[PDB]
C-alpha cells in the first residue's frame, strides 16, 4: 500500500523500516527529456522545409 | 521491323540536346570562371562538374555503340580551334554536325580510330588555354568507357589515356604554378581519374610503379601547391595499401599533417573509415570506435548503394571487441539486411554468455568472413565473450562457486576459473574478493562515488561539444 | 610472388612470431598475420600453435599453456619457449595478487612446480606481501586501502576550474 | 633559368599563398566588419 | 552523392533487443512451463 | 459499416502468421468475400492463399455490377448538380463514394476525405470522414495518416466540447497506444470503460473489456488496480461475466504463485491469436514475471528459492537462470548468493535508478541533436 | 542539461532563419 | 617585376594585420 514503508525477514522474524523520501530532484530532469523528444520532432520539419 | 524502325530515331536527339549543352554551359561557363574568380577555385561549375560526371554515369554515359552518339567521342575532341575569337565558328561546327546526323545516317568510329581522335588535341594545335577543358572532354568519353570492360585492346587504349593525360599533367605541372587554379579544378579530375587508375589496374594487374608515379606527385604536392588534391592522393594510397600488406599501419603517422581542410566533406569521413580499420589492427577500440561512428554520421544522404552499408558493417565491430554494443537492427536496411543475415547471427551469438554458441557461427559462417578478411576479430573476440560471461555472472550472483561456475560457461576444469578472474581483477573487470579455501568467490556490490566521477567527465565532452555548436552556428551565421 | 616452395617457409614466421610474443607486441602479431589469414587458420601447424598460444593468452594460461609446452613438434621454438616460461612465471606472482584473500601453501605448489624451489623463495622477497605458515596473506590490506578522501577533491577542483573557463570562452 | 624562372615559382608561391591565407583573413574581417556596421546601426 | 568510394562496392527497437535476447533463450514459452510442472 | 471489414482485417492476420490453418479461416474470409463485394482486398490474399481454380467471371460481373452501382451513382451526380443546395449533393456522393472505395484500395477514399473536407461546416461529418482514415489505418496497418488527421480533430472537438465521439477517441488513442507499445497511456485513455460501451467501431464491447482489463496489470500499480477493479461499479459486472478472465485479476490480489503459469497460460494463447500483439507479446510474458516478483521480493529480507519450488512447482535451475537474465536486466536488483541457496533484499534503488533514468534518455537525446547539428550544412 | 538542452535551440532558430534569409534573399537579388 | 610585387603583397598583409587589432578593439569599446 506504500502506506508504510520497511522490509521484514522470514526467518529471524524482524521487520526493518527504511525511507529515502524525496524524488523532486530527478523529476526534475526526467520530465524535461520526456518534452525535448517533442521539441526535436518539431525541429526535424523546418530542417526538413529549408532543404528541400 | 516498321516498329523498331520507327522506335530508333527519337532516343538519338535526347542526349544530343543535353550532353550537347550540358559542358557547353558547364565547361563554357567554367571556361570564363577560369579567367577571373577563380576565388576560391569557385568555380562552382567544379562542384556542378562533380553533378554531371555522376550525371552520364546514370543515364546516358557515353556509349556503346548504339550507332547514333558513337559520334560525340571525335567531335568535342576536334575544333578547339584555336584562340578563342576562332573557337566561335567551331562552335557554330558542332552544330553543323547535328544536320548532318539529322540528313543522312551517323558514322561511328570507335575502338582503333579513337587512337589518333585523343591525339587530335594535340593535333588541332591547341586549345591553348585550358588544360582541364581538354582533359575533361578527353576524359568524358573515357571515363564511362570504362564501363564495357570488354578487357580486349581498348585497355591498352585506357593505358594511351594515362599516357595522354600524363601528357596533360606535364602541361600541367610546367604552365601557371602562380595562382594555377587550373589545379584546383584539375584535382577533382587528377582524383577521379587517379581512382580509375586503380579500377582498370584491378581487372589486370596491381601496381607498384604507377605509387611510385602517385607518390611523386604526392609529396610533390606539398608544399607548392596543394588544395584537395593530396586528401584524395592519401586515400588513393590507403585504399590498395590497406588490401596489401604491409607497414601502411603507421605510414599516416607521418603523412600527416592532418591533413585540412578536410574534403570533400564525406570523402574525408571514408578516410576515417580505412584508418578505421587499420588503427583496429593495433586493437585500440577507444581511439577506433569514434572514427567509425564519425564515419557513418558524417555521410549523407545516398543513395547510392551498398559501400555506406559495408562501412556499418565494419562499424559495429570494434563496438563488438569493446564489449558494449547497441542492437544493429536500427540501421536495418531492406538491402543491408540481406548481406548481413550470417553477420547478424553472428553478433546474436555474441552478446549472449554461451561459448558454445559462439563456436558454432564460425564454423557454420566463416565461410563468408573469407571474402570480408574479417577473421582478425575472431581469434580476439572470445575473450570479449569469456570477459561478458564472467560480467554478467558477476553482478548477478552474491556468491559463486568457482567449481560449479565451468559448466555453465563450459569452462571444462577447476583450474582456468582461477585463471578467468585473475586477468578479471587485474583489468578491473570485477571488484569482488575470492578466497581459495575449497575454494569460493564472494562479491560485493560498492557504489556512491558513481556519479562525482562518471558524468563531469561525460560533462567535459557535453559542455565542449554545445559551445562548438554556438561557434559553428556563429561562423554560418556571420556571412550575410 | 612465384618461388620455389620453401619447406621452412611456414616455422620461419613463428620462430619471430614466438619471439614477437616474448617481447609483448600486441599491435605487431595481428598485422603479422595479415598476410594470408585465410591460411593460417586452414593449415601450417606451426602458425596454429601461436594463436592458439594467443587464444590461451587471452584466457589467461598458465595451466592450459604449460600443457600444450610439452608437446611442440617444433621446431627451434626451445630457445623460445624458455622465455616464454620466464615470462609467464613472474606473471603467476603478479596475477595472482591482487587481489585473493589468502592462497594454501601446496596449492601454490602446484603451479611452481618443481618440489621446493628457491624461486618460492625468491618470490617471499620479491613479493613482500607476507609469507604464513602452510598458508599465504595478501595483507595489509588488498592493498593499501585508496579511500582517497581529500585527495581527489583537488583534481574535482581542478577539473571544475578549466570547465569555468570553457563557459568564458563561449561566452 | 632554374634559379629563377622555376625557383620564382616557389617565390611567387609565396605571393598565391599570402593571399589565399590573406583570403581566409579577409573572408573573417568581412564577415566581422558585418558585425561593425550592426553595432554600429 | 554519387561520388568517390561509394559506386566501388519510441522504438521498437529497444524492447526487439530484450525480444532477441527471447529469440535465442527459453523460446516464448508455453509448452516447456507446462511441461515443467508434471517433471517434478 | 466498419465491422464487417475489421474482422477481415482479423482474419487477414489470422491467416497470415500461422500457415497451419487452411480451413476455418479461409471459410469466413470467403464469407464475407462474397457479400459487400470486396474486391481489391483479396488481391493481395489471393497472392498468399491459394489461386483456385476460377475466381474470373463470379467476381468480375461483381465487380461490373459495382462499376454500374458506381456508374449510377456518378450518373445521379451531374442531373443532382444541375440543381443546386447546401452541401445536399456533394455529401450524397461522398457516403457512397467511401463504401464504392470500401470495395478496393484507398483511392476513392483518398480523393474523396480532401473532397469533403472542403464541404462540411461542421465537425459532424469531418471526424466520421477521421473514423474511415482509422478503419483504413488498422487494414493497412498504415499509422502514417491516422496521427494527423487526429491531432486535427481534437483542436476542433474542444473548441469546444462532446460526449460520445469524445469518448469514442478515448479509445481510438487506447487502440493506437496498444498497436505499438504504451502501456500507462492505453490504460489512462481506457479510463472511459463501459461509457462507450457497444460500438460499431470499438467492436465487440466483450472483448473491449480483455482489452481494457489486460493493460491494467502492467502501468496500473496495485493500490491503484483494485482501486480501479474493485471501487469501479461499471467494471466490476462485466469481469464477473467471464470466470477466466476474472481468475487472473483475483488470482494476482492473492499473491498465488501456482495459478500464474496456468492463467498466463490462457492470456498467452489467446494473445498469439489476436492481432496487433504479436511483436508486443514476448515483452508482457516477462513484464507480469517481474511484476509478480516485486510483491514476492519485497516481503522478506532473506529468502531461499527452495521455497520458491513451493510457489512455483517446482523451479530449481529454471528460476535460477531465470532470475539471473532478469538481475543482469537491471530489473529488480536483487542479491542471490549461489549454491549457498540464499537470497538477499534490500535493494534500496531509489539511490542508482533515481540518477540513472537521466543518463539513459539523456545519450540517446543528445546523440540525436548531433546528428541534426552535423545535418546543417551539408 | 538544461545548458546543452537551450544549446540546441539556440542553434535552432539561429541557423535556420539566417540559412533561409541568406540563400532565398540572394536567389531574388541575383 | 617579379620581385617588385613580391615586395607588394605582404603591405595589405600587415595593413590588416592591425586592421584586426582595430575591429576587435573598437567593438569591446562600442560595447561599453
Amino acid at each position: 500500500d506504500k502506506k508504510f514503508h520497511g522490509i521484514l525477514d522470514q526467518g529471524e522474524g524482524v521487520l526493518i523500516i527504511f525511507d529515502e523520501p524525496p524524488v523532486d530532484k530527478t523529476y526534475e530532469a526526467a520530465l524535461e527529456t520526456i518534452q525535448n523528444m517533442s521539441k526535436v520532432v518539431d525541429s526535424l520539419y523546418n530542417k526538413a522545409k529549408k532543404l528541400t | 521491323p516498321p516498329g523498331g524502325g520507327e522506335q530508333e530515331p527519337p532516343p538519338p536527339p535526347a542526349p544530343q540536346d543535353v550532353e550537347m549543352k550540358e559542358e557547353a554551359a558547364t565547361g563554357g561557363g567554367s571556361t570564363g570562371e577560369a579567367d577571373g574568380k577563380t576565388a576560391a577555385a569557385a568555380a562552382e561549375h567544379s562542384q556542378r562538374e562533380l553533378d554531371t560526371v555522376t550525371l552520364e554515369d546514370i543515364k546516358e554515359h557515353v556509349k556503346q555503340l548504339e550507332k547514333a552518339v558513337s559520334g560525340k567521342e571525335p567531335r568535342f575532341v576536334l575544333r578547339a580551334l584555336r584562340m578563342l575569337p576562332s573557337t566561335s565558328r567551331r562552335l557554330n561546327h558542332y552544330v553543323l554536325y547535328k544536320a548532318v546526323q539529322g540528313f543522312f545516317t551517323s558514322n561511328n568510329a570507335t575502338r582503333d580510330f579513337l587512337l589518333p581522335f585523343l591525339e587530335e588535341p594535340m593535333d588541332t594545335e591547341a586549345d591553348l588555354q585550358f588544360r582541364p577543358r581538354t582533359g575533361k572532354a578527353a576524359s568524358t568519353p573515357l571515363l564511362p568507357e570504362v564501363e564495357a570492360y570488354l578487357q580486349l585492346l581498348v585497355v591498352i587504349f585506357m593505358m594511351n589515356s594515362k599516357r595522354y593525360k600524363e601528357a596533360q599533367k606535364i602541361s600541367d605541372d610546367l604552365m601557371q604554378k602562380i595562382s594555377t587554379q587550373n589545379r584546383r579544378a584539375l584535382d577533382l579530375v587528377a582524383a577521379k581519374c587517379y581512382y580509375y587508375h586503380a579500377r582498370v589496374y584491378e581487372f589486370l594487374d596491381k601496381l607498384d610503379v604507377v605509387r611510385s608515379f602517385l607518390h611523386a606527385r604526392l609529396r610533390t604536392a606539398t608544399l607548392r601547391h596543394d588544395a584537395d588534391g593530396q586528401a584524395t592522393l592519401l586515400n588513393l594510397l590507403l585504399r590498395n595499401y590497406l588490401h596489401y600488406s604491409l607497414y601502411d599501419q603507421a605510414e599516416k603517422l607521418v603523412s600527416k599533417s592532418v591533413f585540412p581542410e578536410q574534403a570533400n566533406n564525406n570523402e574525408w569521413a571514408r578516410y576515417l573509415y580505412y584508418t578505421g580499420r587499420i588503427k583496429a589492427i593495433q586493437l585500440e577500440y577507444s581511439e577506433a570506435r569514434r572514427t567509425m561512428t564519425n564515419a557513418l554520421r558524417k555521410a549523407p544522404q545516398h543513395t547510392a548503394v551498398g559501400f555506406k552499408q559495408t562501412v556499418h558493417k565494419l562499424l559495429i565491430v570494434v563496438e563488438l571487441l569493446l564489449g558494449e554494443i547497441p542492437d544493429r537492427l536500427q540501421f536495418r536496411q531492406p538491402s543491408l539486411k540481406r548481406s548481413l543475415m550470417p553477420y547478424f547471427l553472428l553478433t546474436q551469438a555474441v552478446r549472449t554468455g554461451n561459448l558454445a554458441k559462439f563456436n558454432q557461427v564460425l564454423d557454420q559462417f566463416g565461410e563468408k568472413f573469407q571474402a570480408d578478411g574479417t577473421y582478425t576479430l575472431i581469434i580476439r573476440l572470445r575473450h570479449n565473450v569469456i570477459k561478458t560471461g564472467v560480467r554478467m555472472i558477476s553482478l548477478s550472483y552474491s556468491r559463486i562457486s568457482l567449481a560449479d561456475i565451468a559448466q555453465k560457461l563450459q569452462l571444462d576444469s577447476p583450474e582456468d576459473a582461477e585463471f578467468i578472474v585473475a586477468k578479471a581483477i587485474r583489468d578491473g573487470v570485477i571488484e569482488a574478493s575470492i578466497n581459495h579455501e575449497k575454494g569460493y568467490v564472494q562479491s560485493k556490490e560498492m557504489i556512491d562515488i558513481y556519479s562525482t566521477r562518471e558524468p563531469q567527465l561525460a560533462f567535459h565532452q557535453r559542455i565542449s561539444f554545445c559551445l562548438d555548436i554556438h561557434n559553428m552556428s556563429v561562423k554560418a551565421m556571420r556571412f550575410p | 610472388e612465384q618461388l620455389p616452395e620453401s619447406a621452412y617457409m611456414h616455422q620461419l614466421l613463428g620462430l619471430n612470431l614466438l619471439f614477437l610474443l616474448s617481447q609483448n607486441r600486441v599491435a605487431e602479431f595481428h598485422t603479422e598475420l595479415e598476410r594470408l589469414p585465410a591460411k593460417d587458420i586452414q593449415t601450417n601447424v606451426y602458425i596454429k600453435h601461436p594463436v592458439s598460444l594467443e587464444q590461451y593468452l587471452m584466457e589467461g594460461s598458465y595451466n592450459k599453456v604449460f600443457l600444450a609446452k610439452g608437446n611442440i613438434p617444433a621446431e627451434s621454438y626451445t630457445f623460445f619457449i624458455d622465455i616464454l616460461l620466464d615470462t609467464i612465471r613472474d606473471e603467476i606472482a603478479g596475477c595472482i595478487e591482487k587481489a585473493y584473500e589468502k592462497i594454501l601453501f601446496t596449492e601454490a605448489t602446484r603451479i611452481l612446480f618443481f618440489n621446493t624451489p628457491k624461486k618460492m623463495t625468491d618470490y617471499a622477497k620479491k613479493r613482500g606481501w607476507v609469507l604464513g605458515p602452510n598458508n599465504y596473506y595478501s595483507f595489509a590490506s588488498q592493498q593499501q586501502k585508496p579511500e582517497d578522501t581529500t585527495i581527489p577533491s583537488t583534481e574535482l577542483a581542478k577539473q571544475v576550474i578549466e570547465y569555468a573557463r570553457q563557459l568564458e570562452m563561449i561566452v | 633559368l632554374e634559379e629563377g624562372k622555376a625557383g620564382s615559382g616557389l617565390r611567387q608561391y609565396y605571393l598565391s599563398k599570402i593571399e589565399e591565407l590573406q583570403l581566409i583573413v579577409n573572408d573573417k574581417s568581412q564577415n566581422l566588419r558585418r558585425l561593425q556596421a550592426q553595432r554600429n546601426e | 552523392m554519387s561520388e568517390k568510394k561509394q559506386p566501388v562496392d519510441e522504438d521498437n527497437w529497444d524492447d526487439d533487443n530484450v525480444e532477441d535476447d527471447f529469440s535465442n533463450q527459453l523460446r516464448a514459452e508455453l509448452e516447456k512451463h507446462g511441461y515443467k510442472m508434471e517433471t517434478s | 459499416p466498419k465491422n464487417p471489414d475489421l474482422r477481415i482485417a482479423q482474419l487477414r492476420f489470422l491467416l497470415s502468421l500461422p500457415e497451419h490453418r487452411g480451413d476455418a479461416a479461409v471459410r469466413d474470409e470467403l464469407m464475407a468475400a462474397v457479400r459487400d463485394n470486396n474486391m481489391a482486398p483479396y488481391y493481395e490474399a489471393l497472392c498468399k492463399s491459394l489461386d483456385w481454380q476460377i475466381d474470373v467471371d463470379l467476381l468480375n460481373k461483381m465487380k461490373k455490377a459495382n462499376e454500374d452501382e458506381l456508374k449510377r451513382l456518378d450518373e445521379e451526380l451531374e442531373d443532382a448538380e444541375k440543381n443546386l443546395g447546401e452541401s445536399e449533393i456533394r455529401d450524397a456522393m461522398m457516403a457512397k463514394a467511401e463504401y464504392l472505395c470500401r470495395i478496393g484500395d484507398k483511392e476513392g477514399a483518398l480523393t474523396a476525405f480532401r473532397k469533403t473536407y472542403d464541404k462540411t461546416v461542421a465537425l459532424g461529418h469531418r471526424l466520421d470522414i477521421v473514423f474511415y482514415l482509422l478503419r483504413i489505418g488498422l487494414f493497412y496497418m498504415d499509422n502514417d495518416l491516422i496521427t494527423r488527421n487526429t491531432e486535427k480533430a481534437k483542436s476542433l472537438i474542444e473548441e469546444g466540447g462532446d460526449w460520445d465521439r469524445r469518448n469514442r477517441l478515448k479509445v481510438y488513442q487506447g487502440l493506437y497506444c496498444v498497436a505499438i507499445r504504451d502501456f500507462k497511456q492505453a490504460a489512462e485513455l481506457f479510463l472511459d470503460t463501459v461509457s462507450t460501451f457497444t460500438s460499431y467501431e470499438l467492436m465487440d464491447y466483450k472483448t473491449f473489456v480483455t482489452y481494457t482489463v489486460y493493460v491494467s496489470m502492467i502501468a496500473l500499480e496495485r493500490p491503484d488496480l483494485r482501486e480501479k477493479v474493485i471501487k469501479g461499479a461499471e467494471i466490476l459486472e462485466v469481469l464477473h461475466s467471464l470466470p477466466a478472465v476474472r481468475q487472473y485479476l483475483f488470482s494476482l490480489y492473492e499473491c498465488r504463485y501456482s495459478v500464474f503459469f496456468q492463467s498466463l497460460a490462457v492470456v498467452e494463447q489467446e494473445m498469439k491469436k489476436d492481432w496487433l500483439f504479436a511483436p508486443h507479446y514476448r515483452y508482457y510474458v516477462r513484464e507480469m514475471r517481474i511484476h509478480a516478483y516485486s510483491q514476492l521480493l519485497e516481503s522478506y529480507r532473506s529468502l531461499t528459492l527452495g521455497y520458491m519450488a513451493e510457489a512455483f512447482g517446482v523451479g530449481v535451475e529454471f528460476i535460477d537462470q531465470e532470475l539471473s537474465r532478469f538481475i543482469a536486466a537491471g530489473r529488480l536488483h536483487c542479491k542471490i548468493d549461489k549454491v549457498n541457496e540464499i537470497v538477499e533484499t534490500n535493494r534500496p534503488d531509489s539511490k542508482n535508478w533515481q540518477y540513472q533514468e537521466t543518463i539513459k534518455k539523456g545519450d540517446l537525446l543528445l546523440n540525436r541533436v548531433q546528428k541534426l547539428s552535423r545535418v546543417i550544412n551539408m | 542539461y538544461l545548458a546543452s538542452l537551450i544549446r540546441s535551440v539556440v542553434a535552432l532558430h539561429n541557423l535556420i532563419n539566417n540559412k533561409i534569409a541568406n540563400r532565398d534573399a540572394e536567389k531574388k537579388e541575383g | 617585376d617579379l620581385y617588385s610585387r613580391y615586395k607588394k603583397l605582404q603591405q595589405e598583409l600587415e595593413f590588416l594585420e592591425v586592421q584586426e587589432e582595430y575591429i576587435k578593439d573598437e567593438q569591446k569599446n562600442l560595447k561599453k
